[PDB]
RNA sequence: GCCACAGAGCA
């Protein structure tokens, strides 16, 4: 939903189109969700009890 | 990565920086503190010992010169005073007495038949310990120590002589007595340095970056006011790194230098991007913080917006002046009679397994030959056809 | 006397009947190559008039006029320089008049 | 206490004669400099500051091609660039 | 000749071949060597 | 972390496979002449071309 | 590499060859060897070159190419909505050429309002500047970014926001330069078309070209990230909000 | 004799003011929480045990 | 440690505004922002030339080696 | 007569270190190796290396 | 067209578009006279350290001649080497020479000679080509103090070196070409340095003229710099509430009501930095369209305290004349 | 000068 919204002229979506340097998923976490954060595979384990 | 490079930070030491003498201080002649502070700045009194200077930075692709985390320098700033720094260096010497009851000296003075010092004691005044404030070059001598041949004794020539690439000047001159009554001597040096291309910068949110160009004021883009930036950087850095702190940093320096107050970027809070964006607005600002710039090479307006403003810049310990080394031939190991080895002893550099093995992947066996047997350690030999030995 | 070292015809780029050259002008940089460009370009018998700094460490100018087969590039660049001078003096004196009147 | 530097000692490790001075080794006429973009320079060609190839030298034979070019060089002498800073003849 | 400081008293001293290396207005034995008064010369860039 | 094991292993692979070479008769051979492969990858054809 | 003398006290390389390096511009430092023998210069200038060894041997793939702010340079002059005047022009190719090249101009893609050039014809001019130079050069390629055409029965070149480029004699007849037709990592490059086809010289020499002209032109026309580019829209934070 | 540390309970500089400090060519900004053995300023790291 | 004599961006002379720049704050009790525009810096590149200035002089001169402290 | 030239411009020229080139285009994809967890098609317990 | 158009993400027609080739009419052929006719000066503001003036009907590629020419081609007088004798100052001597080459001079530099780089330092210096300065600070402590004073200023006598403090000494003929207007100073309240007692500075500082590109120091400018005209175009009219909402997009003095109709007009355009928060509300789209012309230059030259802005102008002018002339009268060389 | 120790630089 959110890189379908961005407009044209955007330094992100360019770079990312371009293939020059980023992509669709870090202009997505920096706009938009960033999303869970996987650690040895599994989500965060429990340090405490 | 700038939990790491902020200890490497050049700046203020301490109030009493100028009555130390230290083995290695960089100082900076005119640090200046942050417009975007943090209250941990303010609670362990970091402004007052600030380490780095505010740029105007123009985000935007200038030349080819900043690809790579590579950073454009304005040659008219760097003359005015940015990034100007000093390196202090100590050089120390005991007197010790010996068994016999014979010490070391220091005076002397060998004056030409004209009447004036030699080139090698031209800084190195009557008392044999170098002047404060006079210029050394490579091969003087500050500090002419004589060591007792023995150890009417008679004393052999072991100076301390300067080398280095570039002049120093003597800043500092300390006699005194240590605890077993022993005199202890310590000359501080320091030279001045202005940044140059090698030389690393750093931008408080990590993006490390040495300088590859230093180009003109007139060179640079301009705004309708005139400011030109100080620092140009690539906007390639932010996508994959993901630094939105830096644009917050650059709106709230800006916001703040035209409100006229410090700004707060602390942790889980801080100044709000709304505010900024409303004084940059009253203040005819466009509220991104994003200028319209003429290119100083065409004149013509640039097709797109650029984001320009402070940002707080760091001078890192890193440059260029103390990383060229070049060997040819020199110095070499008593064992193995191979080059020595670091820049401090005229050392080569080595040619290890991996690079030996990319050269025996790329079929070259002449300059392998040439790299590793002529180069090194050559030698010509007596082999009996007999025995083998 | 004369300067045989200020500006240079370089051979291995121009062409045989003149019409295209490149020329290497030392100590200049954008402030006249680009009003050369300009003023060049308005010629009605020049195609292409450019210039370029192959390095910020070599103060150099490149600047490469080619014509149709009217004109030289030799005469292009004269008659360039001419109408830049021209120019000057217009500003010059319409300036002189402006501050003069106040 | 510490271990004497026996005969195994010195011929095994990353500092012994086969991993330290047989299979690399230090070498001359090399230089180590930090880097800086350049895209005015082609592809296949490199910058070297102007300090670092006054002490870099490359040894060339006179020939009947090139007598008059290196007779330049040792004139221009050691400290300006396009020079010379030894020369070996051929009987000594 | 003047030429020597004593780093806490401040006070202008000279040494001969035989003086210990002390400050004779106090004990204080950290001696600083005085400015030289030769010509040195910058440039202002 | 990760290059320690990285640097090891191309140590290793690099002292197993620096003998081979591409000989006339188009086998590759090692030091001792003897065959690894009769046509390298069973059609001689170099991956670079 | 071919040493050249510079007074700045770094050592400089074009930054389409950090990449086999694995180098960036932050702090690295790099080794100079010399050779001493005729033997081991000749070797080293024959099998070591930059010109010969353009391709990676773990795949036969380009590593040599454009990187980062060359494609950018070069998206943004081959963009469709990117028009430019004869004088424009001109100052782009001799912008890339330093002034010394011989350039035949193309009739322009717009004649009747005005005389516009496209910068896939300043592209086209790139890759052979004149008609002594022999590079005819012919491929069709993917972007990195590829959208298919409204219907099926379409070629790819009919696809939106230019995903197909096609490369007839030197002219670039359709899509965009990037990455895949640029960069390394992809055997349908241009660079890799003139290298197989014309050697290792044309190749050296289009990406000297490509350089220059990406390293003078962004200076000139504005490349900026700002935080405009990244703060959300409104209806945004509301959809995230509910899924 | 115990190498005492700086800005602690048996040094010169305890609860001193910016005078004090200037008298002695001390800092008042510095943290302090070291030894200076043989001139040389060297910090004690805190160690992780179990 | 002193405040530089001119504004590093542009080149405007800023070193002669320290003193009256004290005097406003210290006098006249006015805000940063107000006295900054009273004193003609307009250009925020040369606002932060003694907005961030620290004066580092004063600290520095309490440790002079020529007179007892 | 393209196609027959670069046939015969493929194969493998003799004298080639073809093993360190082996050993080398092994070694150095072992760098830019990052971690992943896989699992062996869609069961998530297995986690093979 | 001849306006660069400002839109909420790009700016458009950049690109000077007068010459022959970029229409089949073959029009704007470079006329001498066309040029004369259409070119116009307008000076708005005059002082002695700020000048203000719009060029009018010039293309871009000479104002930014004139710009750059301003920044670095017009030379002027500034401290280039200084000799100490005991410099006692926390200031380092590096840092002192500095700031003293970086204070401006009030010397008009078509007075100086200039210096010739291969003569020996015997015989450089010459007095056509050199201006001396002499500084000679001492700090004594105040004995008539108050008693609880802290301010430098009371507690000491000479704890503020300042700019002033650089005194003319003039050699040979300097003493008579230089009777009407002595060497001081552009700004006289330079903090040069801080003192205390027990410290002293003493200094020559020899002064000579170059260009701004070799330093900084040598530029006459504190700011040369242009902008285009702005242009805001009304195309429907906007009434009501609104309005006022219109007029807080812009500065103050940019746009304003009208009494009778109550609808927003744009009054002055100069004054209106391109912000272009109009652009930001979906409800003022098309319906004000923004630009700037992009032959009409607004030139805003701040001199140094050296001359005057409007000598700047004219000898940049005159430089680019000269180095034009020069380049014609050279001989091609093969 | 030899020897360890400690920190730092680049992925
Ligand atoms: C520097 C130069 C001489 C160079 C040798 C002299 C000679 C001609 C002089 C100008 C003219 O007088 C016109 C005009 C008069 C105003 O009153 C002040 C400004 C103007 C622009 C003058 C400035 C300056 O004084 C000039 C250029
Ligand atoms: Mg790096
Ligand atoms: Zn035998
Ligand atoms: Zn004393
Ligand atoms: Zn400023």
């Amino acid at each position: 939903v959110c890189i379908n919204e961005l407009d044209n002229w955007n330094a992100p979506l360019i770079m990312a189109t371009c293939g020059s340097k980023g992509s669709t998923l870090n202009v997505s976490q920096m706009v938009a969700v960033v999303g869970q954060q996987i650690i040895s595979g599994n989500r965060v384990p429990d340090g405490f009890q | 990565y700038q939990c790491a490079m902020g200890k490497q930070a050049i700046g203020a030491i301490a109030y009493n920086q100028f009555k130390r003498i230290d083995t290695l201080l960089y100082l900076m002649t005119y640090p200046q503190q942050p417009m975007v502070k943090t209250k941990t700045i303010e609670l362990i009194d970091y402004d007052k010992l600030p380490a780095g200077q505010n740029a105007t930075v123009a985000v935007m692709s200038y030349s080819g010169y900043d690809i790579e985390d590579a950073l454009v320098l304005n040659k008219s700033s760097i003359d005015r005073g940015f990034g100007r720094c000093e390196t202090r260096r100590k050089t120390t010497t005991v007197l010790k007495r010996y068994a016999n009851h014979t010490q070391d000296i220091i005076g002397g003075m060998r004056v030409d038949e004209n009447g004036d010092p030699i080139w090698q004691h031209q800084s190195l005044g009557p008392d044999g310990l170098g002047e404060v404030g006079m210029k050394v070059q490579s091969g003087q001598i500050y500090i002419n120590k004589s060591v007792p041949t023995n150890s009417q004794t008679q004393y052999r020539e072991a100076p301390v002589i300067y080398r280095g690439p570039e002049p120093s000047h003597i800043d500092q001159v300390m006699m005194s007595v240590s605890d077993n009554d022993q005199a202890l001597i310590k000359v501080l040096l320091r030279q001045n340095r202005r940044p140059e291309l090698g030389d690393k910068f750093s931008s408080r949110h990590g993006q490390k970056g040495v300088c590859g160009i230093i180009v003109k004021q007139e060179d640079m883009p301009f705004n309708d006011q005139g400011i030109v930036p100080d620092i140009i950087m690539n906007p390639h850095g932010f996508p994959s790194r993901m630094t939105v702190g830096k644009m917050i940093e650059l709106i709230s320096g800006k916001a703040g230098v035209l409100n006229g107050t410090l700004e707060y970027g602390t942790c889980f809070g801080g100044s709000k991007l709304e505010d900024m964006s409303k004084i940059l607005v009253d203040q005819g600002f466009n509220y991104s913080g994003k200028d319209m710039l003429y290119s100083g090479i065409t004149g013509e307006c640039l097709q797109a917006y650029i984001f320009f403003g402070p940002i707080y810049y760091q001078k890192l310990k890193h440059m260029v002046l103390d990383k060229m080394h070049a060997r040819a031939r020199g110095p070499r190991a008593v064992l193995t009679r191979q080059p020595t080895e670091g820049r401090s002893r005229d050392g080569g550099l080595r040619l290890g397994e991996m690079e030996r093995d990319c050269v025996i992947a790329y079929g070259a066996s002449q300059l392998l030959l040439e790299r590793l047997m002529i180069s090194s350690d050559a030698f010509e030999v007596d082999v009996c056809d007999k025995c083998g030995l | 006397e004369p300067d045989r070292e200020k500006i240079k015809l370089l051979t291995q780029a121009t062409s045989e009947d003149g019409t295209s050259a490149s020329f290497q002008i030392v100590e200049e940089d954008h402030t006249l190559g680009n009003a050369l460009r300009y003023v060049i370009m308005k010629n009605p018998d020049v195609e292409f008039c450019g210039y370029s700094i192959p390095h910020p460490s070599e103060n150099l100018l490149n600047i490469r006029i080619q014509t149709y087969g009217e004109t030289t590039a030799v005469d292009a660049l004269q008659k360039g320089l001419k109408d830049l001078m021209d120019l000057c003096d217009v500003v010059e004196s319409k300036f002189t008049e402006k501050i003069k009147s106040m | 206490v510490k271990p004497i530097r026996g005969f195994c000692q010195r011929l095994k490790g990353k500092q012994g004669r086969f991993r330290g001075n047989l299979s690399g080794k230090r070498v001359d006429f090399s230089g180590r400099t930090v880097i800086s973009p350049d895209p005015n320079l082609s592809i296949d060609e490199v910058a070297v500051p102007d300090r670092v190839a006054k002490v870099l030298t490359y040894p060339e034979k006179v020939t009947r091609y090139n007598r008059h070019k290196l007779q330049e060089l040792i004139v221009n002498g050691p400290n300006v660039h396009p020079g010379a800073n030894y020369l070996l003849k051929r009987n000594e | 000749t003047l030429k020597y400081i004593c780093a806490e008293c401040s006070s202008k001293l000279s040494l001969s071949r035989t003086d210990a290396v002390r400050c004779k207005d106090c004990g204080h034995r950290i001696l600083l060597k005085a400015r030289t008064k030769r010509l040195v010369q910058f440039e202002a860039r | 972390v990760k290059t320690a094991e990285t640097g090891y292993m191309s140590r290793r692979l690099m002292k197993s496979l620096e003998d081979l070479s591409c000989q006339y008769d188009n086998t590759v051979r090692t030091s001792a002449n003897g065959i690894v492969q009769f046509t390298y990858g069973g059609d001689g054809l170099d991956p670079l071309e | 590499h071919y040493a050249k003398i510079r007074p700045w006290r770094t050592f400089r390389l074009n930054e389409c060859v950090c990449t086999p390096y694995n180098a960036d511009f932050d702090g690295d430092e790099m080794n100079l060897h010399v050779p001493q023998t005729e033997e081991a210069r000749a070797e080293a200038i024959n099998l070591m070159g930059v010109k010969n060894n353009l391709l990676t041997p773990k795949s036969g793939e380009p590593i040599i190419a454009a990187t980062q702010d060359f494609i950018t340079g070069s998206y943004l002059i081959s963009h469709k909505d990117s028009f430019y005047d004869r004088a424009t022009l001109t100052q782009l190719l001799s912008m890339m050429s330093d002034g010394i090249e011989h350039f035949d101009i193309p009739p322009p893609a717009i004649m009747k309002p005005y005389y516009l050039w496209t910068g896939k014809q300043v592209f086209s001019l790139l890759i052979k500047p004149n008609h002594n130079s022999p590079v005819v050069i012919n491929l069709d390629a993917k972007n990195k970014v590829f959208v298919p055409p409204k219907s099926k029965s379409l070629p790819n070149e009919m696809s939106q926001n230019d995903g197909f480029v096609i490369i007839r004699g030197s002219q670039i007849l359709s899509g965009v330069m990037d990455k895949s037709v640029l960069g390394d990592g992809k055997k349908h490059s241009v660079f890799y078309t003139i290298l197989r086809d014309y050697g290792p010289q044309e190749a050296a020499n289009a990406m000297n070209r490509m350089a220059k002209l990406c390293a003078r032109f962004l200076g000139n026309r504005g490349f900026s990230i700002g935080i405009n580019d990244v703060t959300p829209a409104d209806d945004l934070k509301q959809k995230k909000e509910e899924l | 004799r115990m190498p005492i540390m700086l800005r602690s309970n048996k040094c010169i500089l305890y609860d001193a003011d910016e005078s004090k400090m200037a008298k002695l060519n001390e800092c008042p900004l510095d943290p302090g929480g070291y030894f200076i053995v043989n001139g040389t300023e060297k910090v004690i790291l805190v160690q992780e045990q179990l | 440690m002193i405040v530089p004599v001119r504004c590093f961006s542009c080149g405007k002379v800023v070193g002669d505004k320290w003193e009256s720049y004290l005097n406003l704050l210290q006098e006249d009790e006015l805000d940063e922002g107000t006295a900054l525009s009273r004193l003609g810096l307009k250009r925020y590149c040369c606002r932060r030339m003694i907005l961030t200035h620290v004066d580092l002089i004063e600290k520095f001169l309490r440790y002079n080696p020529l007179e007892k402290r | 007569e393209i196609a027959l030239f670069k046939y015969r411009k493929a194969r493998l020229e003799p004298g080639t270190a073809i093993g360190a080139i082996g050993a080398q285009s092994i070694g150095e994809p072992g760098t830019q190796m990052t971690l992943k967890t896989f699992h062996f098609a869609g069961v998530a317990s297995m986690n093979v290396t | 067209s001849n306006i660069v158009g400002i839109e909420y993400n790009r700016v458009t027609n950049t690109t000077s578009t007068d010459f022959p080739g970029f229409s089949k009419d073959a029009e704007n052929e470079w006329n001498v006279e066309k040029f004369k006719k259409d070119f116009e000066v307008n000076i708005s503001s005059l002082d002695a350290r700020e000048a203000n003036f719009d060029l009018i009907n010039i293309d871009t590629s000479i104002a930014n001649a004139f710009r750059r020419i301003m920044i670095s081609e017009v030379p002027s007088v500034a401290a280039e080497y200084v000799y100490f004798f005991n410099n006692t100052s926390v200031i380092q001597d590096e840092v002192l020479a500095h700031r003293i080459g970086l204070v401006p001079l009030k010397v008009d530099p078509d007075m100086l000679t200039w210096v010739d780089s291969n003569l020996p330092d015997d015989e450089k210096f010459t007095d056509e080509n050199t201006i001396v300065l002499s500084l000679n600070v001492k700090c004594t402590r105040n004995p008539d103090a108050p008693k609880g004073s802290t301010d430098p200023k009371e507690l000491y006598n000479n704890a503020h070196v300042y700019a002033r403090d650089l005194k003319f000494e003039p050699q040979g003929r300097q003493s008579t070409t230089f009777a009407d207007c002595p060497v001081v100073p552009a700004d006289p309240d330079i903090l040069l340095a801080k003192l205390r007692p027990g410290q002293e500075i003493s200094l020559k500082a020899h002064c000579i003229l170059g260009i701004g590109g070799d330093h900084a120091k040598f530029s006459p400018v504190s700011t040369a710099s242009y902008r285009l005209l702005p242009q805001i175009n009304i195309l429907q009219p906007i009434k009501g509430e609104s309005a006022r909402r219109f007029q807080k997009c812009f500065p103050p003095g940019v746009i304003g009501i009208d009494e009778g109709s109550d609808e927003a007009y744009v009054k002055d355009a100069r004054k209106d930095t391109v912000s272009r928060e109009v652009l930001r509300y979906e409800e003022f789209a098309d319906k004000v369209k923004l630009g700037r012309v992009r032959n009409h230059f607004i030139f805003n030259v701040e001199s140094a305290g050296a001359m005057t802005p409007e000598e700047i102008f004219f000898k940049s002018v005159r430089i680019l004349k000269n180095k034009a002339e020069y380049l014609k009268n050279c001989p091609i060389t093969q």
